[PDB]
């Protein structure tokens, strides 16, 4: 066994009552010590370091080429010149494990955190040496983490997309149906997260081509999907994993649903497949009043309408539906499909709940399209349109599919550094170059809406460690206050760099002008209502960074309806799992599962402290199962009346729970303007 | 352990 | 249980020792007096059914339109004229439960067998009305059957495409494994069979993008061509059909086996698709001598060479495969392959075997291509081009991909009328229409081939029949010998008329001029050998029939070398599996399975005596599984060597030959130039 | 029932 292992594994042999926190720190140090100095490659100078991994195939020459020597000399001196040190055993092994670049047998170690910091600020610089020195401060200060793709791939040749998730359209149509396989499988192939929407696909028994009962319905498509994600899993380094989505008043919903029953027939279970519900209000009203509900064939509606069933109001036309006779449709129980739903969850986690009539009465981009459906982690919520791919030799009618980069904000750092203005510009900064330097050549959906909509992901971490750190409990209403603050202000400054990116740049995205920013709606909340903290407490957290008012939000949305938006959509909040050890933060804005993560490496088996746990925040510290869900979900919907996209909001359910608890929690979330839920976790 | 929904659920 | 029913149980029910034979034309006499005719739409005259069913989207109007009504009255009164009677209960019983033109509530008959082989005949006419009434007469003598395809889509709305059989080449890149799945499933769409070859798909285990160990091999591929066959079901009447062909010198040709195996996981399992194995010279070569042999991976040797292993000779190149070290090859047992083949075929049936070396031995067009891989019935053997498929946005190389259309010659009525050459050549026209007339939307290279290549696939039936119907064995010489004369004259017509038709349409086939036909090597041993029949009891059957001699061949060639080929395929023989009831007429030139055929349709059993089976000729009805297979393989052989394309050869095994009989067998058909072998049947 | 290939096999 490894020293520095046998050291982290004394953290756990309890002295004098107390774990050993500080072996943590012997652990890391003797890790570094003993494997990472030993395994570093040497190089001379940074110029010959450089030299070797551009020849080597290791970096992207371009890239660097936009800077004079002396200047990437000097960011490498700007990310060294902190000196930084990971605070635990697990922060260093993840970042040397997973993002530190390695030779081409993976036995050498060829980057440090600080010459992977450099690499990426470089990146994101595109030929700006303050602009990459101030990029490699916020990295190296860890105020601000790159998705992982990013974070990884950045300024490296051999290098998958930096953008990871991505959402297709799928038209009812065997041209569209083949055209989705191929495009998730393209973007599999490059690593990315594949959701599917499949609520426009016919039910199971509609016709073809005026022959009845031909369709397979959505399961046949999820069957061919999930084969496509399977065989396009990465190179086996990282099996392909995608989402499907339908809408719970499609016919399909209880065949969808029946694909995650562990009891399921194999001819019907989905297994590498994440499924999503999307749930209008108008179910919900059903399953309250108890009044028997039907699901519509969505190919009927269209003959009828001209429309597809999700390209229109259910909250509207559902009567309608009702009352056509020209329209097909199942009588189903809406409480018993609620039922069916807790259960499902229980045993898998699965389906992914999409409120759908929660994301568009805020969504500002409903002129684009309504938001129906989500990724496959749940947070991603941006207007779509259909693509429709015709035979070959026509011409393909190319619509709007989703894909946004993502950022973290690690919000112990940023409210240290009291730097949520610049760490929040600084980051959008990045994200849109990000996505200005994406280009997926066989999504034309994908690159059409990327060019188009300029959507990025900013998200927040380290939000539950940041409170226990101060002495705040996650449940409490002080929590929520500062969640509240905080988040304003970020949503703030990222609306304020979207517009002087717009101004600078002297455009906005597409169908800017129809949005609410543009209308002046969007700000209607935070011209009449002040989000200062309520607290004393919170609000000395605040000490020495302003706190925008209702006076700051009408200069903004007045800066914002003379220069308009650069991003149609800037902030979501993503799970963040892999690069929160790294950061060491707690994951996105969850509270932590676990005081202590117990984790096998091989043989040995490591053991992982929260950030900053210690004796005298023991208690601050508390578990997500232990703690109320409707006071997770209170917090979730506070934070998230400040993002524009969703946040992934994951349950975390107690075995003794029944399926009513888990009904009763959605409906809550419901209640409480949540998005989507992205998991139901059981301890 | 499925349990039913009571028609209270639905109100908070 | 109906009255035709019962007196159709009435030939099992032996009388006087013998079978009651003469039931069945009582049968078929009550089956149309008490349902055909109660059950069969009623109008006035011709004008008004033809105007019934043109308006309520039967008919095409298209085709209709070309004539005047006189000349479809002539027409349609030509079919009536013979008053063609069915002469048992299973021909009248499959025409009318398959091909006869039903209401779209399907309870009603619209159309009588005079009716389809009138509308076919005005389909192939294409305006000619005296053409049409020849191909009246043609088709109501029973000389020519079109294929299920043509006859019954024929001149139909709803109709699918009167093509049935493709063949699809598979690059080896996700983008062209991805447009095959599209290709496969819009074709299965059209109710064809679709045949790929996945020999240039790099094997298991090897690089992408320089990353080792990342292919997933050719099982991937085929679980997802299994999914997409599954999945386009063709509403589930017929589920979709799909071959996959892999050569033998393949790496994962072992995997590729193992998918058929009943003990194989089902994750592996491909339930779906036919597979069929391309074995070449060099591996009979290895396994007779007992030596050693390798498989390669595809992509070392496409690196090594810029070409395709299965584009380039392995008589040539293995030597060079194995002593290159930049190859790589694993090694493997070929007598073990070999009866690892056979144990699978006795399991399974599976693989089909096609002789590469003794298919492009004979090959006109061996300078297009080599024929690498067969199609789903193992008959079609062409030379075909793989199709480069690029990124969106990227233009596509569209190669060419195989299709013909099927028809087949009555060798009993062609023989009884004496019509050979007439009957032959209409066939040629009526084959050149229906390729003519057929434009794949959704499949470039299949298109692409037909157009360039204009093959076609003229085959024959009732050879067994016609032989015992005429005192004469299966296994006998006299049978090789009729066979022999029957195949040269046919296939001496057949030249003649793609001649004929390239000297009147001033074309020839795309690359003609590199074929063998036009460099007369194809000719050598029809100029060189007389292929009149060596017994006066065969001589006798083709009296009043005029035999092709040396001089006949000779003038042929010169006829060709001026004015060219039209076709670049011409002859194959597939099964012809359900029209053969309609013809009366045994299967294909297969030896029959039994002498009486007892199916349950229904809750109703029937029984089908072969066509002229009586007490006189009961023994020369031999069944195949009774056979000598050398004999078969003889008579095979002796028909292929006048077949442009493959013959579907069905083994008829008993359950008492060991593995090594099965093997035997193959390695006799090698060896006496068989080019395919299509199933193993074990009684 | 399964048995092997002889040398004699491959000839005829
Ligand atoms: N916790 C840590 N995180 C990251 N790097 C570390 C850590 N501990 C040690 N290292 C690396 O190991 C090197 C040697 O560590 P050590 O404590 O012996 O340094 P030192 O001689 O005291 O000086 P300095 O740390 O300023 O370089 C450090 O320079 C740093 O590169
Ligand atoms: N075996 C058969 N095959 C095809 N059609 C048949 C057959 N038997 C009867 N029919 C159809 O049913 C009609 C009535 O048959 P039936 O034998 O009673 O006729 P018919 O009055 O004796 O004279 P004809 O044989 O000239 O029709 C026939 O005219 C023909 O249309
Ligand atoms: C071809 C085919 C389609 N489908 C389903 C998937 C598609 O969403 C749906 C429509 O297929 P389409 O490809 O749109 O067929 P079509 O356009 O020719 O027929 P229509 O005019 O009615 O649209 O049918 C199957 O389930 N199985 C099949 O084999
Ligand atoms: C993308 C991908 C390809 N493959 C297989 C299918 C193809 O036949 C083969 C080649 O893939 P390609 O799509 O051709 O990959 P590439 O051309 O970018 O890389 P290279 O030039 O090195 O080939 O790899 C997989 O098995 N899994 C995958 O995820
Ligand atoms: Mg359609
Ligand atoms: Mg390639």
């Amino acid at each position: 066994v490894p020293k520095w292992i046998q050291l982290n594994n004394e953290i756990m042999i309890q002295k004098d009552g107390k774990f050993q926190f500080d072996k943590d720190k012997e652990a890391v140090h003797s890790y570094f010590v003993d494997y990472i100095n030993q395994n570093t490659v040497f190089f001379h100078n940074l110029k010959e370091k450089l030299d070797y991994l551009v020849e080597n195939q290791y970096y992207e020459e371009e890239f660097l080429s936009l800077y004079s020597f002396e200047d990437i000399k000097e960011v490498f001196k700007t990310a060294y010149a902190k000196k930084f040190r990971f605070p635990s055993f697990m922060s260093a092994f993840k970042f040397y494990n997973d993002y530190a670049l390695k030779t081409n047998d993976k036995k050498k170690i060829l980057e440090r955190y600080e010459d992977r910091i450099s690499i990426v600020a470089l990146f994101f610089a595109n030929g700006d040496t303050e602009k990459a020195k101030e990029y490699v401060n916020l990295m190296i200060n860890q105020e601000y983490q790159p998705s992982t793709p990013t974070f990884l791939n950045a300024g490296r040749k051999r290098r998958g997309e930096l953008v990871s998730c991505f959402l297709l359209e799928v038209n009812d149509s065997l041209n569209d149906i083949s055209r989705a396989i191929d495009i998730s499988m393209q973007l599999s192939k490059l690593g990315g997260g594949v959701s599917l929407n499949l609520s426009k696909l016919r039910a199971k028994g509609e016709a073809i081509k005026d022959v009845e009962n031909a369709t397979k319905g959505v399961v046949g498509v999820m069957k061919l999907l999930d084969n496509a994600f399977r065989y396009a899993d990465q190179m086996g380094q990282r099996q392909g994993s995608g989402a499907a989505y339908l809408n719970i008043f499609h016919r399909d919903i209880n065949d969808f649903l029946d694909t995650k029953k562990i009891s399921a027939d194999e001819d019907v279970r989905v297994k590498t497949l994440s499924i999503g519900v999307v749930i209008p209000d108008k179910f919900v009203e059903l399953a309250r009043e108890d009044k028997a509900a039907y699901v519509f064939y969505p190919h009927t509606i269209y003959k009828e309408y001209g429309q597809h069933m999700d390209e229109m109001d259910m909250n509207e036309m559902y009567d309608k539906f009702v009352d056509n006779p020209r329209v097909k449709k199942e009588k189903i129980n809406p409480r018993k499909l609620l039922e069916k739903l807790a259960m499902l969850r229980s045993e898998s986690g699965y389906p992914y709940i999409m409120f759908q009539d929660n994301v568009n009465k805020v969504h500002a981009n409903n002129h684009i399209s309504k938001v129906k459906f989500s990724n496959l982690c749940s947070e991603v919520l941006q207007a779509s349109q259909v693509s429709s791919y015709t035979d070959y030799d026509e011409e393909d009618e190319i619509g709007l599919d989703i894909s946004c980069n993502l950022g973290s904000l690690n919000i112990l750092n940023v409210m240290e550094h009291k730097s949520i203005e610049k760490t929040v510009k600084l980051a959008t900064d990045s994200l849109t170059h990000v996505s200005e330097t994406t280009d997926i050549r066989n999504a034309p959906a994908v690159r059409r809406a990327n060019k188009a909509m300029k959507s990025i992901g900013l998200g927040a971490m380290n939000l539950h460690g940041y409170l226990a750190q101060n002495g705040i409990a996650y449940e409490s209403p002080e929590a929520r206050d500062f969640a509240n603050t905080f988040f304003m202000m970020v949503n703030f400054y990222s609306i304020q760099r979207s517009a002087e990116i717009a101004k600078e740049k002297g455009e906005t995205f597409d169908q800017y002008e129809g949005s609410t920013y543009a209308t002046g709606e969007y700000f209607d909340k935070y011209v009449s209502t002040d989000f200062s903290p309520k607290y004393e407490k919170i609000a000395n957290l605040f000490e020495g960074m302003h706190i925008p008012t209702t006076e700051d939000w009408k200069k903004l949305k007045a800066f914002v309806a003379e220069h308009g938006m650069y991003h149609s959509y800037r902030l979501c909040i993503a799970p963040t799992g892999s690069i929160s050890y790294v950061q060491s933060s707690t994951a996105s804005v969850m509270p932590i599962m676990e005081r202590i993560e117990e984790r096998t490496y091989g043989n040995s088996k490591t053991y992982y402290p929260m950030p900053g746990l210690a004796s005298n925040n023991w208690f601050f510290y508390k578990e997500a199962y232990d703690m109320d869900m409707f006071k997770v979900v209170d917090m979730i919907a506070t934070i998230q009346q400040h993002i524009d996209q969703g946040i992934s909001f994951t349950l975390f359910l107690k075995d003794t729970m029944t399926t009513r608890d888990l009904n009763r929690i959605d409906l809550y979330a419901h209640h409480r303007g949540i998005k989507t839920i992205y998991y139901a976790r059981t301890k | 352990t499925v349990e039913p929904l009571k028609d209270d659920d639905f109100y908070f």
